[PDB]
């Protein structure tokens, strides 16, 4: 797989942002930090949470 | 009613476009499955049961602490799925 | 890309610059200055005889005899994060549980009085509230409430869970939960 990313969307319309679940969102990256082509509000907590979530899940392995 | 103040508070000539739920997330905590069902709570009238005939500072703390414990529990299972196998 | 209207300000001197932090609307330069001012889903079917068990048990039972109930929901909802949160769950987060129930509790808390009742439990809660309101407390409906209805409340969440605008794989893991304390309430018949 190459995701060759989105290279941004400008401030119109287009740029859709909803918040909504922050653990296994399967969000495939595309993402921001905060204090169609769909982004996600993400924050220090969720990835560091998901992050530990699958080296978790991956240590059997 | 619910839905007459629904009506009578945003839904007349104020914040219309504006999403009132959109800053909600600033200082509720311990709930981020659903968040958009509780605010048009107010605008849905209740009714009778039915069935189908087919059938942030303060904030961080708390969550970092939350996440301190889920650590424990992580290592507790750690240790129990090692006893385990 | 400007936060004001789209042209520092451009066209201008250098004696005229702000940087100060406030809400940022472009609104594509106000529409052009006012144009230029106005020209000049369902739950499987597992275990479920219970639902149409209480169905026909609440037209004259309401389930529940006792104003102060022996059954909380806060025991119950406990034992989740004691005995299948470190058996069935990957090794990780507890958070799909710990949140959720959280969640529950929260939604709990107020799920009284919009819908979720029927005439009899209506002036049950009735009742209630004017025996409660004597002291000026809060009404807090753990103590005074079984776990029967948390059946039928997760029942009802999932034609409402698609009432607002959002995603769909919430939807499975929601539904995925559900499975999971479907699974849960499978041998625990007694409670």
């Amino acid at each position: 797989k190459v995701w060759k990313k989105q290279r941004l969307i400008n401030k119109k319309n287009q740029l859709y942002y909803e918040p909504l679940q922050k653990i296994g969102y399967q969000n495939n990256g595309n993402i921001q930090i905060i204090p169609d082509f769909k982004i996600t509000q993400i924050d220090e907590n969720s990835i560091k949470y998901d992050f530990f979530d699958k080296i978790y899940k991956s240590k059997m392995v | 009613c619910n839905e007459c103040k629904f009506k009578i508070f945003i839904n007349n000539s104020m914040a219309t476009l504006k999403k009132i739920e959109s800053n909600f997330i600033k200082q509720n905590n311990n709930v981020k499955i659903f968040a958009k069902l509780l605010f048009n709570i107010d605008s849905h009238n209740p009714k009778q049961f039915q069935l189908p005939n087919y059938i942030t500072q303060i904030d961080e703390n708390s969550i970092k602490y939350d996440f301190f414990d889920k650590i424990y529990k992580s290592k507790m299972v750690q240790k129990r799925k090692l006893f385990q196998f | 890309l400007a936060f004001h209207g789209p042209l520092h300000y451009q066209g201008w001197k250098s004696s005229w610059d702000e940087w100060v932090g406030y809400d940022r609307i472009r609104a594509y330069n106000e529409e052009n200055i006012a144009m230029k001012k106005r020209l000049a889903l369902q739950i499987p079917i597992k275990l479920k005889s219970v639902l149409v068990d209480d169905w026909e048990y609440v037209t004259k039972d309401k389930k529940i005899c006792r104003l102060p109930a022996d059954v909380t929901v806060e025991m119950v909802l406990n034992k989740y994060e004691h005995e299948v949160s470190q058996e069935l769950e990957s090794p990780g987060s507890q958070s799909q549980l710990s949140e959720y129930c959280a969640g529950l509790k929260l939604y709990f808390d107020k799920c009284l009085g919009n819908m979720l009742l029927y005439r009899l439990e209506r002036l049950q809660y009735d009742e209630l509230l004017k025996k409660s309101s004597k002291d000026q407390k809060p009404l807090v409906p753990i103590r005074i409430y079984g776990a029967i209805h948390l059946l039928r409340l997760i029942s009802v969440l999932p034609e409402l869970i698609s009432s607002t605008t959002m995603d769909l794989q919430s939807c499975q893991l929601l539904i995925k939960q559900t499975e999971d304390f479907l699974v849960w309430l499978l041998m625990h018949v007694d409670e």
